[PDB]
RNA sequence: GAUGUCGGCUCAUCACAUCCUGGGGCUGAAGCCGGUCCCAAGGGUAUGGCUGUUCGCCAUUUAAAGUGGUACGCGAGCUGGGUUUAGAACGUCGUGAGACAGUUCGGUCCCUAUCUGCCGUGGACGUUUGAGAUUUGAGAGGGGCUGCUCCUAGUACGAGAGGACCGGAGUGGACGAACCUCUGGGUUCCGGUUGUCACGCCAGUGGCAUUGCCGGGUAGCUAUGUUCGGAAAAGAUAACCGCUGAAAGCAUCUAAGCGGGAAACUUGCCUCAAGAUGAGAUCUCACUGGGAACUUGAUUCCCCUGAAGGGCCGUCGAAGACUACGACGUUGAUAGGCUGGGUGUGUAAGCGUUGUGAGGCGUUGAGCUAACCAGUACUAAUGCCCGUGAGGCUUGACC
RNA sequence: CCUUGUCGGGUAAGUUCCGACCUGCACGAAUGGCGUAACGAUGGCGGCGCUGUCUCCACCCGAGACUCAGUGAAAUUGAA
RNA sequence: CAGGUGGUCGGGUAGAGAAUACCAAGGCGCUUGAGAGAACUCGGGUGAAGGAACUAGGCAAAAUGGCACCGUAACUUCGG
RNA sequence: AACCCACUCCCGUUGAAAAGGUAGGGGAUGACUUGUGGAUCGGAGUGAAAGGCUAAUCAAGCUCGGAGAUAGCUGGUUCUC
């Protein structure tokens, strides 16, 4: 089971020793636990978690008691994790304090998105010359496919179109600090997407 | 890309766009309303207020910073005796935008600038 | 140096005044190679008597680059002008004094007789 | 808010004020076969303050006949020291104009005395 | 390129299937009874309720 | 009534008759190295000098610098050095025009993509009443490389020289993904300055000169920076090694029975994934009016009724070609302004002095400051349209 | 022609270049023979300075490409 | 219709100059506009550390550039 | 520098243009460039010679006649049983 946090900035702290370490700060909002799926009418076994704040508004009618079964009141955003065998009840904050220094996590964003992005910069794929006689074609891609004989280009090509905002985790980072006072796992590395995005931080799946 | 970057292009020139902006404040200080395009009534408001914000302080040197950007001695005279007196109790926000119909020719949306008080 | 055919000079006094970068050993394209790497150099003008003659293939460490070095910390030293020392058949240092300042990098297992001639 | 309320622990006064066209002499630690000790470091500052954006300043020294440039991190627990011996009016901020000039023609002028 | 062979009625209006109109925001003042675009002034210069020019 | 020929660049895909790494009979294999042959296609597989060259011969590396197919891959993707029309000259042959499967200098490479093939991205409808949100995973991809040290141990081995197997610990290279805290790179913010025109002149400043030419540089973007990754293990096997054991009184790894077995195979790790028409699963929400016609899964019309919701519209976004997605509309911090910071730049103008003057000094860390942070309603985020009225019939379990 | 003939120089490495040998398949004296200062938008080699040529590209500024309103072609085509 | 077309006039400030930069008289805003700020194409600006490693070939770009004085090689038809 | 000419690169090739453009180049008091007016013509002129030019046509123009030239060669040849 793992904590859903919030990407806030870089920073870097020093060892008394006289070496950096560069960190990402995530900010924990305490989760509640909106249900509990037994084995039994679905199969797997997951449980369901809330963070919150937001406007009594936006909230539908078929969420809005869907989130009174449990008094969780809940706000953005509502995740499932998969666990092996643990008993989650009602509404528990799951806090920050599953975790210790130590303690290699996965940390799962999305990226930062890139528009629509040629075949260089998407597939770092070298281009031809700039002088010695070239026409218009100074970096697009080469030839594609062989002649007559298959005829077409081959599925799984690498030609061009919109680098990602996709789900990308990296894996096998480590806790440098947690503070329950104001809610912080500092992490040593790089965390992938934008600031102020979205986070979640499992513990290591090879480890 | 431009993420997190502010200011629009408008299709010309850096030496043709700042020439412009300070043309169209120094007709915004004569008549009091503008029948202007929509992409070019909301960057006026970024060039505008700075005008007016600096006309509420009389000095020599903000007589002589006033002229050295919207240059001309009739808004000059404009701000400074009845705009910064005018709106001498105002935090900010000067003007409005109302977006009126399409352009005949085009179609190019339309909107007024108008002054707040008048 | 940092690249084939990057003219560096050294910092000897038995050897010649410029020598060529021509191979960069190590892996199987190292492309760049920092402070404390072997390089193979080619003689490209010597002095007129020294000990080692004109046109020679001979081997030689790093020790000076225009790049910098890079220690845990952000602090990083950069000199101007690179720099390297020849080698013989063992890696084991041909001159006798050593010329400038040297980096306190490069102490290693089959470097501390460079280190004594430095003075850093 | 919370990244900037994290960095007002780490920073802990070790430095004077300084500006750039100085002659400062740094005393850093050195870590090296079983044993620390100082080193003094002395030259002419010529890169100032948040330069990456957490404070890093710049020193050039003339070595035996070879230039050489040292980038220090201020809140380090490696720079230990920082005294300032000399100091002269430049206007210009960034002295890159002095890794050409060598000899005479590198003195930082004195208005300031 | 050119085409090798002439498309039929069938392929050729499929294509322009996609393509039709819109304009929905029409909009009833409340004082005066005059129909307009919403969130624009009308065309009598009416804005909420309030002569603007 | 035209299928554009050699080499280079770009991009590749398959074979195995294996160059490297993996498992292993035999040796004229002491050890380190090897030679040769069976099994194995998972990932790798050099920069240069000289030539139009492929090829080659050299210099220096490396774990290794594999051999083939794909119109001797690839010109509606590039080049045009070679063969290459018209010019001109050499040597040879012909009395001559001229020629040579001999040399040498010069010489225009055309196209806006209709059909698959596609790589990205939406609209329609469907999933048997309609919504909102979260999910199992059938199946398909992505990835897979390796050196050098050090301990074992100068031990086994050997006259000596020389020197290991199995196991463990490190830290490099080539490739990949993410990410700006650091180290740098980067045009509209702040200075210096040259020619000229202007604002009535002096001061001050603003046009044009490629941003006039330059010094610096915040946010964003980025690599040459920073971090992380390639497994461990489990199954079923290949070559091979067997254990019991007959047929064939013995022998015999096989006919029955029973195991060990490699980077290949199947999971394992990362991503998409119910258009998976076999269209799955959970939780929660909405709606309980008549009437007539003709024919009764009843169909059709008329009238009242339009809920859950969604869409148009507006302010925008580290989301974006358009769309889509995400946040918000006075229940209000969504964007601009304003007030304090922060950062940058380098001590404004005006006055007062000093001097015959340019200048210095007090003025003085001054003034200005885009994209950043925190607060604050000052300006801008004001109805309408879609979607209905309890959800078919057969069987079984069932009061 | 055989041929990248052989020898020396220049480069870490030189089928081109420079200097010689002469074994001229097939040089040679007004279809001129050998030298030659100065001149070539002339052919071939080597060097200093210099550089996004290149390791290997990153970022910024304009005009198009993309979206909206107006006008509105071309080659091609047995039928899908 | 970015092409072609003989001859006179030709001010000011800098400059040897009818070159070049800004202006007077006089004349014009080139008969489709508005957006947004993807790939890629064209005309440009700056670049870490290297400095021809690119390539048939330093092609192309970068660099050099003024006036006054000092100073100047082999070689030669005695001018250069 | 005007001026005449066309050495290189890129763009253009359905061009703005049936041969240009933007950057760079060569000559620039003479074997120069050019305005007006005249002379030379089709197996015939002119030519510092390339088979070049003679109205966007040139190893012998353009036009009207001989002339419905000749084609053992291609293409086509139409209603039923």
């Amino acid at each position: 089971i793992g904590v859903v946090g919030r990407k806030c900035g870089m920073t870097r702290i020093f060892t008394e020793e006289g070496v950096s370490i560069p960190v990402t700060v995530i900010e924990v909002e305490p989760n509640r636990v909106t249900q509990f799926k037994t084995e039994e009418t679905d199969g797997y076994r997951a449980v369901q978690v809330t963070a919150g704040e937001r406007r009594a508004s936006r909230v539908t009618k078929a969420q809005a008691g869907h989130f009174a079964k449990a008094n969780v009141a809940a706000g953005r955003g509502v995740w499932e994790f998969r666990l092996g065998e643990e008993q989650y009840a009602a509404g528990d904050q799951i806090t920050v304090d599953l975790f210790q220094a130590g303690q290699m996590v996965d940390v799962t964003g999305e990226s930062k998105g890139k528009g629509f992005a040629g075949t260089i910069k998407r597939w770092n794929f070298r281009g031809q010359d700039n002088t010695h006689g070239n026409s218009v074609s100074h970096r697009v891609p080469g030839s594609i496919g062989q002649c007559q004989t298959p005829g077409r280009v081959f599925k799984g090509k690498k030609m061009s179109g919109h680098l990602g905002a996709e789900r990308v985790t990296v894996q096998s980072l480590e806790i440098v600090r947690v503070d329950a006072e104001r809610n912080l796992l500092l992490v040593k590395g790089a965390v992938p997407g934008a600031t102020g995005g979205d986070v979640i931080v499992r513990p290591a799946a090879k480890a | 890309m431009r993420h997190r970057k502010s200011g629009r292009h408008l299709s010309r020139t850096s030496a043709h766009r700042k020439a412009m902006f300070q043309n169209m404040a120094v007709s915004l200080f004569e008549h009091e309303l503008i029948k202007t395009t929509l992409p070019k009534a909301k960057e006026l408001r970024r060039v505008a207020e700075p005008l007016i914000t600096l006309a509420k302080e009389d000095s020599v040197a903000n007589r002589r910073l006033a002229f050295d950007r919207t240059r001309s001695k009739a808004a000059v005279g404009k701000l400074f005796n009845d705009l910064g007196k005018r709106y001498a109790n105002r935090p900010g926000g000067y003007l409005r935008i109302l977006k009126c119909g399409f352009r005949a020719g085009d179609n190019a949306p339309m909107a007024y600038v108008e002054l707040v008080d008048r | 140096m940092i690249q084939t055919q990057s003219m560096l000079d050294v910092a000897d006094n038995s050897g010649a005044r410029r020598v060529m970068c021509i191979k960069v050993l190590g892996g199987s394209h190292r492309r760049y190679a920092g402070i404390g790497d072997i390089i193979k150099v080619t003689v490209k003008e010597a002095i007129p008597r020294g000990k080692v003659k004109k046109g020679q293939v001979m081997t030689a460490v790093v020790v000076r680059t225009k790049h910098g070095v890079r220690r845990t910390d952000g602090s990083i030293i950069r000199f101007d002008g690179n720099a390297a020392v020849l080698l013989n058949n063992k890696q084991e240092p041909i001159g006798t004094r050593i010329f400038g300042p040297v980096t306190r990098e490069l102490r290693t297992e089959k470097f501390m007789k460079i280190v004594s001639l430095a003075p850093e | 808010k919370i990244i900037q309320q994290i960095e007002a622990e780490q920073m802990n006064k070790e430095i004077p004020a300084f500006a750039p066209g100085d002659t400062v002499i740094v005393q850093v630690k050195v870590k090296e076969g079983d044993r620390q000790r100082l080193q003094a470091f002395e030259g002419v500052v010529i890169a100032k303050r948040n330069r990456g954006l957490n404070s890093a300043f710049t020193v050039r020294k003339i070595s035996n006949g070879v230039g050489v440039e040292r980038t220090f991190q201020t809140y380090s627990p490696i720079v230990d020291s920082l005294s300032v011996k000399r100091r002269g009016d430049v206007r210009k901020a960034k002295l890159y104009y002095l890794r050409a000039l060598s000899g005479k023609a590198a003195r930082i002028k004195e208005k300031l005395v | 390129a050119v085409q090798q062979n002439k498309k039929s009625r069938s392929a050729r209006d499929m294509r322009r299937s996609h393509d039709a109109l819109e304009s929905n925001a029409l909009s009833v003042e409340k004082s005066t009874g005059e129909v307009h675009l919403r969130h624009h002034v009308s065309p009598d210069g009416f804005y909420r309720g309030r002569k603007v020019v």
